[PDB]
RNA sequence: AUGUACAACGGGGUAUUGUAAGCAGUAGAGUAGCCUUGUUGUUACGAUCUGCUGAGAUUAAGCCUUUGUUGUCUGAUUUGU
RNA sequence: CAGGUCUCCAAGGUGAACAGCCUCUAGUUGAUAGAAUAAUGUAGAUAAGGGAAGUCGGCAAAAUAGAUCCGUAACUUCGGGA
RNA sequence: UGGUAGUAGCAAAUAUUCAAAUGAGAACUUUGAAGACUGAAGUGGGGAAAGGUUCCACGUCAACAGCAGUUGGACGUGGGU
RNA sequence: UUCUGACGUGCAAAUCGAUCGUCGAAUUUGGGUAUAGGGGCGAAAGACUAAUCGAACCAUCUAGUAGCUGGUUCCUGCCGAA
RNA sequence: UGGCGAGAGACCGAUAGCGAACAAGUACAGUGAUGGAAAGAUGAAAAGAACUUUGAAAAGAGAGUGAAAAAGUACGUGAAAU
C-alpha cells in the first residue's frame, strides 16, 4: 500500500518555477525558494556545495556586461571616439 | 481507402452516432473525395450515407403484462420479493384513509 | 479440364462440431465447410459467401445448425491467378427442413 | 492544466518550437559533428517538469 | 489407384427423451354479450385436456448395416551387398 | 503496468432496490494466433452408501436463506434476547 | 559477450466470422454483412488535478506498438484554441 | 478476517479471486493551510514523516577509524624459519 | 588552487587527464536540497558511388571514383571473449 497505489496519489506539485534562478525549486507553502533563496536578498549558496557554485557562478551565463569590462580596462577606460587616419 | 474521418464526420452531421451511419461499401471511391462537412452533407442529401434506424425495443410484453397485473394475476407469494410495508408503505395507506375522511 | 461443376450437399455439422467448446463452434463450422468444399470439390482456394455466414450464425456461437444444404460452385480463376486457376464458390439454398435430401447435380442453362 | 497561467504556456511555447530534428542543411557544412539532435523531448518518455 | 474399394449424403436397425408443430373438439373453473331467454340456448375470452401423436427431435462424431445417389483414387522424397 | 486518482448527468423489464440478470441511446469488439485437446496445475462442478471416522482445529465446501401466516425459551440493565 | 535458450514464456476482463477495397504482403487496415459485450454507480457524454500538442489533416514504415502491420497517442510536414 | 487460494525471476518492490468488517456517523474525501529531525505527529503499533525511520533525505567534515575479512602484478639463483 | 593576459614540463593521452578534448553542469533522475553521464580520429580532397540489372522497398550484383573501399558516411589499425 506504501508503494505503487500510493504513487497514485500523487499528483499535485510542491514546487513551481522559481522567477529569480527559474529551476522550479520554488516552495509553494513557505513562499521561498530552496535553491536559489528567493525572496531573500541573498542567493543560498554553501561551501558544503562544491558543485552548487559550480554549477551558479560568474561564466555561467551569458556574461552581459563583463564580458566587456576587462576589453575596456585595457584601454584605460577611453571616452569619445576615434579620428580618420588614411586609405 | 480509410474512411475513418468519413464516418466521424458524418456522425456529426446527420447527428446520431458513429454506431449508426451507412456509409455504402460500392461509392467508396466517391467517399474518398467527401473530405469536408461539406461534402458529407452532399452524400447524406443524395443517398450514399443514410441513418441505419433506430433497433426496435418493444415495450409490448412490458403493456401485456402490466395488463394482466391490471387484471389481478401475477401477483402471488412468489411474485412477491419485499415486504409489506415496502412494497406499499403503512404512512402512505394512512395518509390516503385520512385525507379522505378530513 | 472444365470443371465448372455446380452441386449441392448436405453438411451434417453435429458429427463434425461434435464436443467442441461453445466459443469455438460457429468458427469452427467455417473451417470446417471450407475442409468440406476441400475435400469434395479438389481446389484448395475455398470462397464462402456472406449469406452462408449469416446462416451458420443465426443462433450465435453455440447453436450452429445439424444440418445444412450447401450449394458450391466449382468456378475457374482469371485476373493475375492463383496457385490453382479454379476455386470453390459456396452459397447456400433455402430450404423448410434439411433432413432428407440428397446430393443434386446442378444443371446450369 | 487545461487552465493555465500565462508563464507555464510560454514555456510551452518554447517546448514546442525546439522539438524538432535539425534542418537537413547543417550536415553538409563545413567541420561538422553534429549527426542528430540528442535533445529530442517527447510527451511519452520524459516529462519537461514546467 | 478402376475396386462385391473408400468417402459425403440418403435409407433401415439399434438407442435417448417423451407425445411434437398445425388443425379440430355437445372437455374445461368461470366471466360477460345477446335473443324465441333455454331443461347441453348459444357467440367470444379461457392456463389446461383430448384426437392425429409411444408421435416428433437426435442417432456417432470412438454404434451396426446397406446393390440407393454424387464423387475421389499416383502428389513429393530418398534407399543397394 | 489487471494498481491508484475528486466530481456532474442518468433509459426499459423483473425486482423492495442504484442488488444481480436481459435490452434501448451511446461506445467498443482492443487485450499474440493456429492444431490437438496427455500428465500435473489454476477456476467451476457433480457424486452411490456412510457421515467428520480426515485434521492442530468441520480449514475448504455443502446446507439454510426472499416474502406471507403461525409459533418463539433461558437470561435480562425490562430496552432486548429474535 | 556467452552456456542456459530459440527454451521459461507472450493464458484474468465470456468472442469472433464472411466477402469486397487499398497493397509487394492483410488473423490485426477500411467499408459492409452477421454475432456478442459494457447494460446509464457503463467499455457513454463533460470536467478538476496532471500531462503539453497527444487535438486535426496529408505523406511515410527504419526504430516503438514485448505477434503482425499498407494501421497508430509513432515518424516527417503543416494547420488549429 | 479466512482461504495461510492465485501469483510469488508476478498485472503488480504487495495486486488478483472468493469469502468477510462497517455503511449515517468518534464516517469517507478533494483543495487550501499549520506542525520538520533528535524534531514533527501518534484512539500508542516504536507506528507514520514522499518504496527510507529504536530517530528521514542531501552535501561536507571524509580517503572517519578498525587489533577484523578479502586481494596484493616478472623469472632464476643462495640461505631459510616460527 | 578566483578573474584577466602571458610563458613553460623527465606530467595524462581519450576506462587516462578536470565531472566535461565533442550542443558538459549538457542528456537524464529526483517533490527538493542535489546527483550527473556516455560520446574524438573515412580520405590529401567528397572524388561520399553517375549508369545497367534483380527486388515492392531496404539492399545485392556488376560498373565507377580513389594509392587502397580487407577506408563507404553503422567510416583509421581494427585484438580477445563469442
Amino acid at each position: 500500500g506504501k508503494g505503487t497505489p500510493s504513487f497514485g496519489k500523487r499528483h499535485n506539485k510542491s514546487h513551481t518555477l522559481c522567477n529569480r534562478c527559474g529551476r522550479r525549486s520554488f516552495h509553494v507553502q513557505k513562499k521561498t525558494c530552496s535553491s536559489c533563496g528567493y525572496p531573500a536578498a541573498k542567493t543560498r549558496s554553501y561551501n558544503w556545495g562544491a558543485k552548487a557554485k559550480r554549477r551558479h557562478t560568474t561564466g555561467t551565463g551569458r556574461m552581459r556586461y563583463l564580458k566587456h569590462v576587462s576589453r575596456r580596462f585595457k584601454n584605460g577606460f577611453q571616452t569619445g571616439s576615434a579620428s580618420k587616419a588614411s586609405a | 481507402a480509410n474512411l475513418r474521418t468519413q464516418k466521424r464526420l458524418a456522425a456529426s452531421v446527420v447527428g446520431v452516432g458513429k454506431r449508426k451511419v451507412w456509409l455504402d461499401p460500392n461509392e467508396t471511391s466517391e467517399i474518398a473525395q467527401a473530405n469536408s462537412r461539406n461534402a458529407i452533407r452532399k452524400l447524406v442529401k443524395n443517398g450514399t450515407i443514410v441513418k441505419k434506424a433506430v433497433t426496435v425495443h418493444s415495450k409490448s410484453r412490458t403493456r401485456a403484462h402490466a395488463q394482466s397485473k391490471r387484471e389481478g394475476r401475477h401477483s402471488g407469494y412468489g411474485k412477491r420479493k419485499g415486504t409489506r410495508e415496502a412494497r406499499l408503505p403503512s404512512q402512505v395507506v394512512w395518509i390516503r384513509r385520512l385525507r379522505v375522511l378530513r | 479440364l472444365k470443371d465448372v461443376v455446380t452441386r449441392e450437399y448436405t453438411i451434417n455439422l453435429h458429427k463434425r462440431l461434435h464436443g467442441v467448446s461453445f466459443k469455438k463452434r460457429a468458427p469452427r463450422a467455417v473451417k470446417e465447410i471450407k475442409k468440406f468444399a476441400k475435400l469434395h470439390m479438389g481446389t484448395d482456394d475455398v470462397r464462402l459467401a456472406p449469406e452462408l455466414n449469416q446462416a451458420i450464425w443465426k443462433r450465435g456461437v453455440k447453436g450452429v445448425e445439424y444440418r445444412l444444404r450447401l450449394r458450391i460452385s466449382r468456378k475457374r480463376n482469371e485476373e493475375e491467378d492463383a496457385k490453382n486457376p479454379l476455386f470453390s464458390y459456396v452459397e447456400p439454398v433455402l430450404v423448410a427442413s434439411a433432413k432428407g435430401l440428397q446430393t443434386v447435380v446442378v444443371e446450369e442453362d | 492544466a487545461a487552465q493555465k497561467s500565462f508563464r507555464i504556456k510560454q514555456k510551452m511555447a518554447k517546448a514546442k518550437k525546439q522539438n524538432r530534428p535539425l534542418p537537413q542543411w547543417i550536415r553538409l557544412r563545413t567541420n561538422n559533428t553534429i549527426r542528430y539532435n540528442a535533445k529530442r523531448r517527447n510527451w511519452r518518455r520524459t516529462k519537461m517538469n514546467i
